[PDB]
């Protein structure tokens, strides 16, 4: 089936270059179309190129293909889309096409990245669990977040698979230079405050992706 | 000042003593009859 999987979401740095990975697999890489795509702050997915994967060529378009610059390896369906040569009007979303009747016929994932090269560290994990005052309702509601990590995309990743249930993250606020966002940890009446409610925040300059449970407060 | 005797180039109905030939017939790179597809290519009618 058609799996352009792309990269994550990206805080590029200016100057340098960001390859967008796109395991463009069981869609083409290496037989069919891998429809490179640059990706709009408003513009949407822009033209970085297209290639029918047959012989094993990337083609590149007018205002995505350039600055983003993609190589391909399609065997596995193996290729990287660079948002390279960053600078702060460079940002953009990213993704690809699988192809057939050469209008894309299966559509890839991609991944969002805004072009900042500023401090890098990895994020902080803030937990909480409920309101010490309340708690009249059908379970606890808490948070983790991906606060501190400055810059984003500072990742929600949650308790070994038990904070991925009920735990619904929001963006990282961009402010200062830094990441801060929170996500609705819920733990369940059946399951919490007899069990946690707990998020947590990731981020690679610094190496670290920090899980905190929802707990007790007391 | 002369009627100097020489070659008449054949300007009449000349059908047979030449012979415009064509052996190992049309070998030659023209491929535009290419369409856009991925996998399974949706080319159509057109080039040659």
């Amino acid at each position: 089936q058609i799996q352009l999987v792309q990269s994550g979401r990206e805080v590029k740095n200016p100057g340098e270059t960001v390859k967008i990975s796109c395991k463009a697999s069981g869609y083409t890489f290496t037989e069919y179309p891998m429809l490179w795509v640059k990706q709009a702050p408003g513009k949407g997915f822009r033209w970085m190129g297209l290639i029918y994967t047959n012989t094993g060529e990337p083609t590149y378009a007018e205002e995505f293909k350039g600055r983003f610059v993609f190589s391909l390896e399609i065997s596995a369906s193996t290729a990287y889309l660079q948002i390279n040569n960053l600078t702060n009007e460079d940002t953009a979303t990213y993704f690809c096409v699988r192809d057939y009747f050469i209008s894309l016929d299966y559509w890839g994932q991609g991944t969002t990245l805004t072009v900042s090269s500023a401090k890098t560290t990895a994020p902080s994990v803030y937990p909480l669990a409920p309101v010490c005052g309340g708690t009249t309702g059908s379970s606890v509601t808490l948070g983790c977040l991906v606060k501190g990590y400055f810059p984003e995309p500072v990742t929600l990743t949650w308790n070994s698979g038990s904070l991925s249930s009920g735990v619904h993250t929001f963006p990282a606020l961009l402010q200062s230079g830094l990441y801060t966002l929170s996500s609705s940890v819920t733990v369940t009446s059946n399951t919490w405050p007899s069990q946690t409610i707990t998020c947590n925040v990731a981020h690679p300059a610094s190496s670290t992706k920090v899980d905190k449970k929802i707990e007790s407060r007391r | 000042g002369v009627e100097l005797p020489c070659t008449s180039y054949q300007l009449t109905t000349a059908p047979t003593d030449e012979e415009i030939d064509m052996h190992t017939p049309p070998d030659i790179p023209d491929r535009t009859l290419l369409s856009q597809t991925a996998g399974n290519v949706k080319i159509t009618a057109g080039g040659r």
